[PDB]
C-alpha cells in the first residue's frame, strides 16, 4: 500500500523470473564453449536477445518509482541498480549511429593487420604472432617497425569515429543528469547513505594523488636501477640521465616490465625456484592438482566442494577435432552450479592458478545467500584481491617442502630471496603510474580542458615528465595512440587494476599479523591457522550489501587505502637498492628525446 | 494379510505439485517402517514427537500421506515453527505436528535435460494460510489501487510459477520427494500398524 511495499513486490517478481532465463543462457554459452561451431554460433545471440528484452522492459518500467521515499538500504541498493537507464535515453536514430560506430571500431581492431611490403617474409599473425614479436626479441629497429607500423594503420581509422563517439558519449551522460563520461565512469566508487563512511566522486582524485607521491621514491629507485641495468643492453641509444624509449618495456604499449626479469637479474648465477622441471616427473595431473588443493583451503577452516564439481569440470585440452577458447575465468552457473574450464600444461604457472581459480570459486560460493541483485564483490576490485594471495600464501618455501615441490633442504639464502623479491617487483612496481597517467589523459579529455589540438601534444607532455618514458618518433594530431589499446577500443574502465593492487598487501599484512607471524612480511604462511580464515570470511559473506569502506575497515582496522603494508613487503630489496644506487643518478631530465638531433 | 502398497506412495514415475498436494488416506494396512532406515537413500527422515525404534510398536487409527516435491534446501521449512513463502501459501504444519517429514533425493527420475516444468507453486497472496487447507486458483493479484480488470499491467501479475528441475542443478535445488505421514490418533479403531 506504499511505495516500499510496491518496490519489494516489484523486485520479488522479477527475482523469480530473472534466474530461469540467465541459467538458460549460462548452459547455452557453457555448450558453446565446449563446442567451436557455426551450428551454435546463434544461440549465444538468441539467449543474450532474449534475456536483454527481458532487462529493458525491467528497466523501463522500474522509472515510475522515486528513491526520495524509500528508508530500507537494502531496497535502495536494489532499486538503484535497475535505474540505470544508459544508452536508452537517446533518439533511435542517434543510438543506431551509436551501435555502429561502436561494431566498426571494434572489427577494425580484430581484423587489423600489420605488415612490411617490402619483405614478404616479415607477415605474421597477432597470437602467437604479432604479441611474441614483443615479448622475446632484443632488436631496436626491429621492434620500431612494430610499434610504429600498428598505430600507423589501426589507429589513424580510429580517429573520427573516436572523435564522434566522444560528443555522443557526452551528449549520452549529460542527459541522466551527470556532467560527463569521465564522472559517469567515477560513479561507482561514489557511496553515500551512511555516516562516517561517505564517499566523493571528487575526492577519488585527491587520494589517488596523494598515494602517488608516497610511492615515487620507490618507484624512482627501481626506475635508476632497471635504467642502468638496461643500458648494457642499449648502450648507444639511451642517454644516462635522460628518460626510457616507449618501445623497449617488454610488450606493445608497456604496461608490465615482467619480460624483462631474463635481462635484470641480480644474482645470474643462483638456481631459480623451479617446480615445472619437478611437476613433470611427479606424474601430476589436474585430479591430484585438485586433490591437494582442496587439502589447503581445509586447512584454515574453509568447507569442502560439491559432487557435482568433479564430474561436470572440464579439464585437459580436448584435442584437435574441436576448438575452444580458454581466456581465464572461472564458472558460475547460477541455481548452485560451480565448475572449472582450465588450460591444463605442465608449467609453473599452473598449481598457482588452480589455487586461484578454487579461491575464485569460494568467494562464489561464500555469498550464495544473497539475494539475486547483490551477488558480487563490494566494488570492481575487490574479486580479483582475494585470489591472489591465496597464491602468494602457497607459493612459499616452508609450504611448498610439506607438499613437495622443493626439495627437503632447499636452502634460502639472501641470494635466493632478491631474486624474488625483484621478480615480485618487476610486475607490480612498473604499472602503478602507467594506469595513472592513462585514466588522467582520459578524464581530462572528457572534461574538455584539451582542446582538440593539444590531445596528441599534452598526452606525451604527461607521459614524458610523470612516468620518464618518450617516444622514438613525434606525432602529429591525426594520429590518435590512445585507441590503440584493447580497453579504449572496446570502451572499458581501467582504475580497478589500479586500486586492486592497493587492496591485496593490506589484506596480506593484516592476516600475516593476526597469525602470529615472527620475521619478514614476504616470509608468511597463514596455513593450519584457522583464525587468520575466520577472519577472511567475515568479509567473504558481506557481497555488495555493505560499502567497500567499512568492507576494508572490517578486516584492517582502516577506512581508507595505506601504502605503507606494500613499502613494508618492499623495505628489504629498498634498503638493497639504496645502496647499490650510491654512486649512480637518481632523477630523469624532460628535456631530453632520442630524435633531437 | 496383504502388503500394505507403499510402492504407489513411494515410486511412483510422476507425483503432485505442492500447491495441489496429493493426499493419500493409508487406513487397514500393515505398513513397514523397518525396510524404510535400512534404504540407504533417505536423505533426511526426521520424527517430531515419535521416534523411528517406537514407529513399529505405535499402531495408528489413520496415515495420511501427503505427498509433493520441492527444492532440497526447502525441507527444513517443512516443520512446526518456520517461516518462509512455502510455510504461508502452499503448505504449513501446525506447531502440534506428531508424525514423521521423510524425504529423499530424485535427481535422476524427475528431471529431464532441457528442463521439467510440470511442478509449480504460488508466488503472491493477499494473507497467510491456516494449519491444513489448499487453495488453487488463477485470479490476478492486484498489488496497489489502480485497480486492473483481469489484465497483465501496471502492478498486476500471475500468481503460478513453475520449477525449473534439471539434471545438473545444485543440491539445493535438485528435486526432494517429499512424503509427510502423519500421525493421529482419532475415535476410531487403530489398525495401520506394524
Amino acid at each position: 500500500s506504499t511505495i516500499e511495499e510496491q518496490a519489494k513486490t516489484f523486485l520479488d517478481k522479477f527475482n523469480h523470473e530473472a534466474e530461469d532465463l540467465f541459467y538458460q543462457s549460462s548452459l547455452a554459452s557453457w555448450n558453446y564453449n565446449t563446442n567451436i561451431t557455426e551450428e551454435n554460433v546463434q544461440n549465444m545471440n538468441n539467449a543474450g536477445d532474449k534475456w536483454s528484452a527481458f532487462l529493458k522492459e525491467q528497466s523501463t518500467l522500474a522509472q515510475m518509482y522515486p528513491l526520495q521515499e524509500i528508508q530500507n538500504l537494502t531496497v535502495k541498493l536494489q532499486l538503484q541498480a535497475l535505474q540505470q537507464n544508459g544508452s536508452s535515453v537517446l533518439s533511435e536514430d542517434k543510438s543506431k549511429r551509436l551501435n555502429t560506430i561502436l561494431n566498426t571500431m571494434s572489427t577494425i581492431y580484430s581484423t587489423g593487420k600489420v605488415c612490411n611490403p617490402d619483405n614478404p617474409q616479415e607477415c605474421l599473425l597477432l597470437e602467437p604472432g604479432l604479441n611474441e614479436i614483443m615479448a622475446n626479441s632484443l632488436d631496436y629497429n626491429e621492434r620500431l617497425w612494430a610499434w610504429e607500423s600498428w598505430r600507423s594503420e589501426v589507429g589513424k581509422q580510429l580517429r573520427p569515429l573516436y572523435e564522434e563517439y566522444v560528443v555522443l558519449k557526452n551528449e549520452m551522460a549529460r542527459a541522466n543528469h551527470y556532467e560527463d563520461y569521465g564522472d559517469y565512469w567515477r560513479g561507482d566508487y561514489e557511496v553515500n547513505g551512511v555516516d562516517g563512511y561517505d564517499y566523493s566522486r571528487g575526492q577519488l582524485i585527491e587520494d589517488v594523488e596523494h598515494t602517488f607521491e608516497e610511492i615515487k621514491p620507490l618507484y624512482e629507485h627501481l626506475h635508476a636501477y632497471v635504467r642502468a641495468k638496461l643500458m648494457n643492453a642499449y648502450p648507444s641509444y639511451i642517454s644516462p640521465i635522460g628518460c626510457l624509449p616507449a618501445h623497449l618495456l617488454g610488450d606493445m604499449w608497456g604496461r608490465f616490465w615482467t619480460n624483462l626479469y631474463s635481462l635484470t637479474v641480480p644474482f645470474g648465477q643462483k638456481p631459480n625456484i623451479d617446480v615445472t622441471d619437478a611437476m613433470v616427473d611427479q606424474a601430476w595431473d589436474a585430479q591430484r592438482i585438485f586433490k591437494e588443493a582442496e587439502k589447503f583451503f581445509v586447512s584454515v577452516g574453509l568447507p569442502n566442494m560439491t559432487q557435482g564439481f568433479w564430474e561436470n569440470s572440464m579439464l585437459t585440452d580436448p584435442g584437435n577435432v574441436q576448438k575452444a577458447v580458454c581466456h581465464p575465468t572461472a564458472w558460475d552457473l547460477g541455481k548452485g552450479d560451480f565448475r572449472i574450464l582450465m588450460c591444463t600444461k605442465v608449467t609453473m604457472d599452473d598449481f598457482l592458478t588452480a589455487h586461484h581459480e578454487m579461491g575464485h570459486i569460494q568467494y562464489d560460493m561464500a555469498y550464495a545467500a544473497q539475494p539475486f541483485l547483490l551477488r558480487n564483490g563490494a566494488n570492481e576490485g575487490f574479486h580479483e584481491a582475494v585470489g591472489e594471495i591465496m597464491s602468494l600464501s602457497a607459493a612459499t618455501p616452508k609450504h611448498l617442502k610439506s607438499i613437495g615441490l622443493l626439495s627437503p633442504d632447499f636452502q634460502e639464502d639472501n641470494e635466493t630471496e632478491i631474486n624474488f623479491l625483484l621478480k615480485q617487483a618487476l610486475t607490480i612496481v612498473g604499472t602503478l603510474p602507467f594506469t595513472y597517467m592513462l585514466e588522467k589523459w582520459r578524464w581530462m579529455v572528457f572534461k574538455g580542458e584539451i582542446p582538440k589540438d593539444q590531445w596528441m601534444k599534452k598526452w606525451w607532455e604527461m607521459k614524458r615528465e610523470i612516468v620518464g618514458v618518450v617516444e622514438p618518433v613525434p606525432h602529429d594530431e591525426t594520429y590518435c595512440d590512445p585507441a590503440s589499446l584493447f580497453h579504449v577500443s572496446n570502451d572499458y574502465s581501467f582504475i580497478r587494476y589500479y586500486t586492486r593492487t592497493l587492496y591485496q598487501f593490506q589484506f596480506q599484512e593484516a592476516l600475516c599479523q593476526a597469525a602470529k607471524h615472527e620475521g619478514p612480511l614476504h616470509k608468511c604462511d597463514i596455513s593450519n591457522s584457522t583464525e587468520a580464515g575466520q577472519k577472511l570470511f567475515n568479509m567473504l559473506r558481506l557481497g555488495k550489501s555493505e560499502p567497500w569502506t567499512l568492507a576494508l575497515e572490517n578486516v584492517v582496522g582502516a577506512k581508507n587505502m595505506n601504502v605503507r603494508p606494500l613499502l613494508n613487503y618492499f623495505e628489504p630489496l629498498f634498503t638493497w637498492l639504496k645502496d647499490q644506487n650510491k654512486n649512480s643518478f637518481v632523477g630523469w631530465s624532460t628535456d631530453w628525446s632520442p630524435y633531437a638531433d | 494379510t496383504n502388503l500394505c502398497p507403499f510402492g504407489e506412495v513411494f515410486n511412483a514415475t510422476r507425483f503432485a505439485s505442492v500447491y495441489a498436494w496429493n493426499r493419500k488416506r493409508i487406513s487397514n494396512c500393515v505398513a513397514d517402517y523397518s525396510v524404510l532406515y535400512n534404504s540407504a537413500s533417505f536423505s533426511t527422515f526426521k520424527c517430531y514427537g515419535v521416534s523411528p525404534t517406537k514407529l513399529n510398536d505405535l499402531c495408528f487409527t489413520n496415515v495420511y500421506a501427503d505427498s509433493f516435491v520441492i527444492r532440497g534446501d526447502e525441507v527444513r521449512q517443512i516443520a512446526p515453527g518456520q517461516t518462509g513463502k512455502i510455510a504461508d501459501y502452499n503448505y504449513k504444519l501446525p506447531d502440534d505436528f506428531t508424525g514423521c517429514v521423510i524425504a529423499w533425493n530424485s535427481n535422476n527420475l524427475d528431471s529431464k535435460v532441457g528442463g521439467n516444468y510440470n511442478y509449480r507453486y504460488r508466488l503472491f497472496r493477499k494473507s497467510n494460510l491456516k494449519p491444513f487447507e489448499r487453495d488453487i486458483s488463477t485470479e490476478i493479484y492486484q498489488a496497489g489501487s489502480k485497480p486492473c480488470n483481469g489484465v497483465e499491467g501496471f502492478n498486476c501479475y500471475f500468481p503460478l510459477q513453475s520449477y525449473g528441475f534439471q539434471p545438473t542443478n545444485g543440491v539445493g535445488y535438485q528435486p526432494y520427494r517429499v512424503v509427510v505421514l502423519s500421525f493421529e490418533l482419532l475415535h476410531a479403531p487403530a489398525t495401520v500398524c506394524g
